[PDB]
């Protein structure tokens, strides 16, 4: 977790594949509104 | 030299059989022709009057061609090298990268998904393309069994007899029993267009030579012919040749040429850099190995592999869109260069207007005469018995060449169906309908010669035998432009009686054209000549070649005037086209009167503007006074024209605004357009007859009336409106618009990007500082934005100024001219550059270096060796450990560069117009977006992607570094256009306005 | 019309033609001048807000401290002499061979000389044992220029001299003088009996970071060579009393702790590779970067 000094990666990277998820589907949601 | 021996190799014929002998060959009546039985029973046994479809391709062909097209293959050659360089790699180091694995793969896969899509999409347009070969079905006229009737040409069988007239395409191969000055076209079979006379006669021993045969595929330009048919579908001599009958073709359009020449420069300068970036890499101790995919990584991302499947799309698009508008388009580009028209010469008679003519005036013993002109139930409004009037309807039905088809004498005159002039249906219609039988009018007095109308003479002619008592024994009778018919006579005929043509009746003549042509009305003048006696025996030998009979002295009997009403569509459809910046100018062989009337009426002329002769009448002084600027508008007779130097035309066309030329030839269609095009104008001609057959080719667009138009007329074109909707002309100007804007702005997108690829590696060695971005990440630049975004500009709906806005001029608004390379380049492409460097230079300086420290570190930063890096702060840096940030930089610089590329594909989604009267209805644009940034976000935050591409992961700050420049792109451009919205002509327009 | 527009020109010559009024090709010295002046605007105001925009980042970042350290995150152990590919090839009978890694090596020991180090305001005493973290206070300019912990030549055993000009270095069986990298505000951990070494834990575990260099790996290598580690208090690594480090704002001169290994190997005439390795919780390794806490230096005294 915390300790010394050190930059948390693994939310920085999860947060912006959620993210990436979101325009990509929302994208293809757009391209195939009914 | 030819290659017409091995044609003349497989012929054999009947050209030399006499007409008892071709009789008793396929054994029809050589003037009854064969019976429907007979015809059916031949049909079922020869099979169908079409060649038998020869295969153009194969479908998975046409998908490698596609899949190596132009810009295709060239990215097989990098990912060739980069697959390559791999192997290398391997062989050079234990256990190396995995970089131009994975690239080889990205690269090869673009091709693909490339190539299969552009595949389809140019599949779907020769889809729809297609579904409009067959919907003109070639007719064909046959005398089957006494009567005439128009057929399919498929229903045409060997041995029935044929009736081609001036502009009818020849349906088979033909023996001509009869002609009367007929002239064929055999430029499909020997080259030259001259026209060819056919007459019966057996002129040369080969087949291809002589006159009495008239071929398949040829076309008869004028005079008219009764053949044999004598070889149908494979059969004949255009069958047998196994070339291309119909298909494939040539003619190279200004869109195509305007692509093609900037294709060939952007592909010149993207080498220019890739190889002198090659070399400077080599220089700067670049790999060798690395060297190459930096070039090769050069080259794809200064050109726009988008570009070919963009415009693909955009044909796409607009074959769907005249599809669903019964518009056939032989080429697709075409329709970008009827966008580019500035002048529309139009037909009068069956363009403008309907074609459907019905009687409605006649002018004959000094009086005008009313018929009734819809649901007559009745004739006319005068006594049926009258003397002149006798003696003008016998020679409207004598002199008339038309008549109904077969299997009609049962139902009403009005709803049969005809076969001839429009003008001569009608007059055919009238009188039968309130007077006797033409048929049996035309068989009582038998016709022993005719010269047959046609566009240029402006007149028709016959002799018939009379059997009357008070009969000279030869009745001449004739028609045709009034004026010129009048102009023939001597004397007029009035209560019965004939009487010389003083000047009084002369100007009642005139007042009556005026009064009736002014109603819009079209008018035809009728006489006749009884040929005297003594200088006309019995047998007597008419001439009709040098003519051994009188052409002048005749008596002029009177005038008919139709209803000739336009067109529903031709008012809004020539208004719409003013509106746009298109001049359209009448050009018509009918007089001058009946032309201008029309001219008002549908809004050639606008009733405000004067003609010199309307101001000379005004001012009660003579025409030849006024000084011909005070006009606006003239009505140009032909007649004169013939007698005008080109300056003269020039000028005509250069000082009027409205142009109506009256009374013109064929040719004089042809150098009114000439004209228009000397002054450097795109024209565009719209016909039906078949004397617009020249000037639709000249035109730099021909549009037939795909109904009332002809054979000839439709194949000059390049367009044929199916359903004869004239209003089709604008549907198709916009769409022309249309292309060229959404393609010129897929350009001014695709181009931006160049800069910032390729301003960090010459920055690199300007300031020595740490590469900002390299190869890995420009491809991604390009491959990522430069994609998908562009060919959404395709899908891009059209603005909302471009029936408003003046036609582009061919030699300025070029698809690609300076002011494009000022913006993409000198504007938009800086602009975005500086917003890589900037989070550069941020993330450099947050993680310790700031950029003043930065210059020199190059040498060091990217030796192998130095560990001790010192940045701003102190602090000691290994090798990779730097690199991780450089790297970090590069996935940010490209992820910038994705921001900025949003706003720079929004104001490259309008040229003129905000962004906010346009609106986000592009939904494929929106899609552009989406995954644009989606990809964005993956390459940066996907678990070993620094390992694989060197791309590691952003800290949430950094997206935002590039949002400032971005904001400034939309807004600098929002602005700027909206400079030129509100000042035309104005400074920003003449040097921004790409 | 009568609007008189378009390109119905027929001179090539027009590249530069100029006689009518327009020149270079291009248009009048009036337009030719008026969007010259645009861009010069358009660019010169462009550069102001790259300009302005660098500005406003840059006070967002304390010139004391980096507001990023995690990419420098565990520091990584370099040596002194110029390692060419990190190879100390050299003829040790003939002078000219090594006089490359000399040069560099004395060069950086100038900064370390007795002379170097006079005033007593910039340099304090730390103790002739190594001791625990000064701590010099809050990374700011609360308090001035920090002092510098001393380092003398001496402490590096055998690696020092005392010549005339150039130091007098070792030919036969070189010296090669390892060292820490620099971090901003670093405390180094030297490691208890849990994650013990591939070596026994020599002494001091409370105030020193041990460094050992053994050969290629720990598995089957050929190990051929006499250790020999120089330093403060005898000890085989670093003083702690050095850190933290205050940047170069606050410690202009100061000087790291050093720490030497003379290699007097029994095998002349050939390469062996010998990878050092500092140990400690606050020291970490990479299998990429091979510098990171580590190191790989493969020396070769052929004569
Ligand atoms: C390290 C770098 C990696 C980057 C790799 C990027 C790959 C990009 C390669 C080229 C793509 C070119 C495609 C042109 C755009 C076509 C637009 C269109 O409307 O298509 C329908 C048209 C149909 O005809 P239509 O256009 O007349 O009908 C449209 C109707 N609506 C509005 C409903 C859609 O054609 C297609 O069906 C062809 C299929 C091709 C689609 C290509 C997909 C792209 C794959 C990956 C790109 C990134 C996003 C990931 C999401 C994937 C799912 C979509
Ligand atoms: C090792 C090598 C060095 C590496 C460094 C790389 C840096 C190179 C940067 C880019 C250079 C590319 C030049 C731009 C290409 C434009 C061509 C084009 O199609 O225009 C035609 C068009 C022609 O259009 P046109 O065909 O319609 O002709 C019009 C004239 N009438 C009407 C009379 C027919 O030219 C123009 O009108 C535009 C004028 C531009 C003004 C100056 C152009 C050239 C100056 C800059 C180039 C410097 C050379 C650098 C190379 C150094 C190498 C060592
Ligand atoms: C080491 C140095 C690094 C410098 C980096 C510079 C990068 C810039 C790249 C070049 C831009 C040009 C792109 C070409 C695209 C072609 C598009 C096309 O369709 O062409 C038709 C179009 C046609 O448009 P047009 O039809 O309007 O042109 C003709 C019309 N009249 C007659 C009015 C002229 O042609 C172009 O506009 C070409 C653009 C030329 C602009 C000149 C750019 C100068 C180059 C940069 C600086 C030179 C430095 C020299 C000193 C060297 C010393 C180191
Ligand atoms: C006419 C139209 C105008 C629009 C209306 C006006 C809106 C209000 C005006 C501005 C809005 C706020 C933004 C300006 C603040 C500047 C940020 C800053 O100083 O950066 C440096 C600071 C630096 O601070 P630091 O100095 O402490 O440095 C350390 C911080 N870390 C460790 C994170 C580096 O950077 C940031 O931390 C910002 C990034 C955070 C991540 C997400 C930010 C998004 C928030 C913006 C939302 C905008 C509001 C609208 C709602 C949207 C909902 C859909
Ligand atoms: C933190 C900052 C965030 C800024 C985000 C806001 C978006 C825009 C940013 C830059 C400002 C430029 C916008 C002007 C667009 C022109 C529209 C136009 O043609 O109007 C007529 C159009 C068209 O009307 P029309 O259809 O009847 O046709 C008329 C056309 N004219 C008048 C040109 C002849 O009207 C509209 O459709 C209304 C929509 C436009 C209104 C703008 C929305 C927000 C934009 C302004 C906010 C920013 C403040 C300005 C300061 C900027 C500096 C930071
Ligand atoms: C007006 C429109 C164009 C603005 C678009 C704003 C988009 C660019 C912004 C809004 C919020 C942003 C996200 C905010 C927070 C994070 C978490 C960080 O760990 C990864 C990036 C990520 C995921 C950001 C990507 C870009 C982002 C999605
Ligand atoms: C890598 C960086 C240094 C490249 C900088 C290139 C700049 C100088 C280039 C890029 C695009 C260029 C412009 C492109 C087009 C035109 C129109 C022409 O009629 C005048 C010159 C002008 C305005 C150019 C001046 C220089 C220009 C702005
Ligand atoms: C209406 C106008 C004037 C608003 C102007 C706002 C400008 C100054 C804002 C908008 C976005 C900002 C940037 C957003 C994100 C970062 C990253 C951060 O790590 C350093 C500061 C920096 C670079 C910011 C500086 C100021 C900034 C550029
Ligand atoms: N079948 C016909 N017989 C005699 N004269 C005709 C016939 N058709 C047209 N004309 C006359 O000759 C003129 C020339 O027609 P043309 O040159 O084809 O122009 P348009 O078709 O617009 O009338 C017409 O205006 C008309 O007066
Ligand atoms: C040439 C030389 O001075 N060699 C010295 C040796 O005298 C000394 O005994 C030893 C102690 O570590 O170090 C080494
Ligand atoms: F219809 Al036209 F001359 F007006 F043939
Ligand atoms: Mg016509
Ligand atoms: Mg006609
Ligand atoms: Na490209
Ligand atoms: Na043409
Ligand atoms: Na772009
Ligand atoms: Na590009």
């Amino acid at each position: 977790d915390v300790d010394p000094f050190y930059y948390d990666y693994e939310t920085v990277r999860n947060g912006g594949l959620i993210f990436a998820a979101l325009a990509f589907i929302v994208g293809l949601i757009i391209i195939l509104s009914k | 030299r030819d290659m017409d021996e091995l044609k003349k190799e497989v012929s054999m014929d009947d050209h030399k059989l006499s007409l008892d002998e071709l009789h008793r060959k396929y054994g029809t009546d050589l003037s009854r022709g064969l019976t429907p039985a007979r015809a059916a029973e031949i049909l079922a046994r020869d099979g169908p009057n079409a060649l038998t479809p020869p295969p153009t391709t194969p479908e998975w062909v046409k998908f490698c061609r596609q899949l190596f097209g132009g810009f295709s293959m060239l990215l097989w050659i990098g990912a060739i090298l980069c697959f390559l360089a791999y192997g290398i790699q391997a062989a050079t180091e234990e256990e190396p990268q995995n970089d131009n694995l994975y690239l080889g793969v990205v690269l090869s896969a673009v091709v693909i998904i490339t190539g299969c899509f552009s595949y389809y999409q140019e599949a779907k347009s020769s889809k729809i393309m297609e579904s409009f070969k067959n919907m003109v079905p070639q007719q064909a006229l046959v005398i089957r069994n006494g009567e005439k009737m128009s057929i399919n040409a498929e229903e045409v069988v060997v041995g029935d007899l044929v009736e081609v007239k001036g502009g009818d395409r020849i349906p088979a191969d033909l023996r001509i029993i009869s002609a009367n000055g007929c002239k064929v076209d055999n430029s499909s079979l020997t080259g030259e267009s001259e026209p060819q006379t056919r007459s019966p006669d057996f002129t040369n021993e080969n087949p291809l030579e002589t006159r009495n045969i008239a071929f398949f595929s040829t076309n008869c330009v004028e005079g008219t012919a009764r053949g044999i048919v004598v070889y149908t579908g494979d059969r004949t001599v255009m069958g047998r040749i196994a070339t291309l009958a119909s298909g494939l073709e040539g003619g190279q359009t200004p869109i195509a040429a305007e692509i093609e020449h900037f294709i060939h420069i952007i592909t010149g300068v993207a080498v220019f850099l890739g190889v002198s970036f090659f070399i400077l890499s080599l220089i700067l101790e670049y790999t060798w190995l690395e060297a190459v995919i930096f070039l090769i990584g050069i080259i794809v991302a200064n050109v726009p592999e988008g570009l070919l499947a963009t415009v693909t799309v955009c044909l796409t698009l607009t074959a769907k869109r005249m599809a669903r508008k019964n518009c056939l388009v032989k080429n697709l580009e075409a329709v970008e260069t009827l966008g580019s028209t500035s002048t529309i010469c139009s037909d009068k008679t069956g363009t403008l207007t309907q074609n459907r003519m019905t009687v409605a005036h006649m002018w004959f013993d000094n009086q005008i005469h009313e018929a009734d002109t819809t649901e007559n139930q009745s004739g006319v409004s005068f006594d049926k018995t009258s003397a002149t009037w006798l003696a003008l309807s016998r020679i409207a039905g004598l002199c008339n060449r038309a008549v109904f088809q077969a299997n009609q004498e049962n139902l009403p005159i009005l709803k049969r169906a005809v076969a001839g002039d429009a003008s001569e249906s009608a007059l055919l219609k009238c009188i039968e309908l309130c007077c006797g039988s033409v048929k049996e009018m035309r068989e009582r007095y038998t016709k022993i010669v005719e010269i047959p109308f046609n566009s240029t003479n402006k007149y028709q002619l016959s002799i018939h035998k009379n059997p009357n008592t008070a009969e000279p024994r030869h009745l001449l009778v004739m028609k045709g432009a009034p004026e010129r018919i009048l102009d023939r006579c001597s004397s007029i005929l009035i209560h019965g009686k004939e009487q010389p043509l003083d000047e009084e009746l002369k100007d009642a003549f005139q007042n009556a054209y005026l009064e009736l042509g002014g109603l819009g009305e079209r008018v035809l003048g009728f006489c006749h000549l009884f040929l005297p006696d003594e200088q006309f025996p019995e047998g007597f030998q008419f001439d009709t070649d040098d003519v051994n009979f009188p052409l002048d002295n005749l008596c002029f009997v009177g005038l008919i005037s139709m209803i000739d009403p336009p067109r529903a569509a031709v008012p809004d459809a020539v208004g719409k086209c003013r509106s746009a910046g298109i001049k359209v100018i009448m050009v018509t062989g009918d007089h001058p009167i009946t032309a201008k009337a029309i001219a008002k009426g549908v809004g050639i002329i606008s009733e405000g503007n004067e003609t010199v002769e309307d101001i000379a009448a005004r001012l009660n002084i003579p025409v030849s006074q006024v000084n011909p600027r005070d006009a606006k508008a003239c009505v140009v007779h032909g007649s004169d024209l013939k007698d005008m130097t080109s300056e003269q035309l020039d000028d005509i066309l250069k000082y009027h605004t409205e142009i109506v030329f009256a009374r013109t030839s064929p040719q004089q269609k042809l150098i009114i357009v000439e004209g228009c095009q000397r002054q450097g104008a795109i024209v565009a001609v719209t016909g039906d007859g078949v004397n617009d057959s020249p000037a639709l080719k000249k035109a730099d667009i021909g549009v037939a009336m795909g109904i009332a138009g002809s054979d000839v007329s439709k194949q000059a074109a390049d367009m044929i409106l199916l359903d004869d909707n004239f209003a089709s002309i604008v549907t198709g100007v916009e769409e022309g618009r249309l292309i060229f804007d959404n393609l010129k702005k897929s350009i001014a997108y695709t181009l931006t990007s160049n800069i910032p690829e390729i301003t960090p590696f010459l920055i690199f060695i300007i300031a020595n500082i740490p590469l900002p971005l390299g190869t890995v990440t420009i491809l991604c630049i390009d491959l990522g934005t430069d994609m998908v975004p562009a060919i959404s500009l395709a899908y891009e709906q059209a603005e909302s100024d471009i029936m408003k806005r003046q036609p582009r001029n061919p030699k300025t608004d070029k698809l690609v001219n300076e002011r494009l390379i000022s913006m993409a380049y000198g504007q938009i492409g800086m602009i975005q550059a500086l917003g890589g460097f900037f989070t550069y230079f941020v993330i450099l300086a947050e993680n310790g270096f700031l950029p003043i420290h930065l210059l020199g570190l190059r040498v060091n930063w990217d030796d192998r060796w130095i560990n001790d890096v010192e940045d701003s702060y102190g602090q000691q840096w290994t090798y990779e450990q730097r690199k991780i940030v450089e790297f970090t930089c590069h996935t940010a610089f490209f992820v910038s560069i994705v921001v900025v590329q949003w706003a720079d594909l929004v104001i490259c989604k309008t040229r003129r117009n905000s962004v906010f009267q346009q609106g986000m209805k592009n939904k494929i644009l929106i899609f552009g977006l989406f995954e644009e940034t989606a990809l964005a976000a993956f390459l940066s935050y996907c678990p070993g992607m620094g390992v694989a591409l060197r791309m590691y992961p952003l800290k949430p700050t950094w997206w935002f570094c590039a949002f400032p420049y971005s904001l400034l792109i939309f807004v600098y451009d929002e602005v700027r256009k909206l400079i030129i919205r509100r000042r035309p002509g104005g400074w920003v327009e003449k040097e921004t306005y790409y | 019309m009568a609007r008189g527009k378009a390109k119905e020109e027929g001179s090539w010559k027009k590249f530069i033609w100029n006689s009518e009024k327009k020149e270079f090709l291009g248009r009048t010295g009036g337009s030719w001048f008026k969007i010259l002046l645009f861009y010069v605007i358009f660019y010169g105001c462009l550069a102001g807000i790259f300009i302005g925009t660098i500005q406003v980042m840059l006070l967002t970042i304390s010139e004391f401290k980096p507001t990023y350290q995690d990419r420098v995150a565990p520091p990584g152990l370099t040596q002194i002499p110029q390692s060419q590919k990190t190879e100390i090839s050299f003829r040790p009978n003939d002078p000219q061979s090594y006089e490359s890694y000399v040069v560099s090596i004395v060069r950086f020991l100038e900064k370390y000389k007795d002379l170097a180090q006079k005033d007593d305001m910039i340099f304090e005493d730390c103790g002739n044992v190594p001791s625990e973290l000064k701590e010099r206070g809050e990374y700011n300019n609360e308090r001035g220029e920090r002092k510098v912990c001393r380092f003398r030549l001496e402490w590096l055993g055998n690696c020092s001299g005392l010549n005339d000009e150039t130091y007098g270095y070792k030919d036969g069986k070189p010296c090669v003088i390892i060292k820490l990298n620099r971090v901003l505000g670093f405390k180094p951990k030297p490691p208890k009996n849990e994650s013990l070494e591939t070596y026994p834990v020599m002494k001091y575990n409370p105030y020193v970071l041990p460094v050992h260099c053994t050969g290629k790996r720990d598995e089957d290598k050929e190990k051929v060579g006499t250790m020999e580690y120089f330093g403060l208090g005898g000890y085989p690594g670093f003083p702690l009393q050095y850190y933290p480090y205050y940047g170069k704002l606050l410690q202009p001169k100061y000087l790291q702790p050093l720490m030497a290994v003379q290699f007097t190997n029994l095998t002349m005439d050939t390469e062996i590779r010998i990878e050092c390795k500092a140990y400690g919780e606050n020291i970490g390794y990479s299998e990429k970067d091979r510098f990171q806490g580590r190191f790989d230096v493969k020396i070769e005294v052929k004569s």
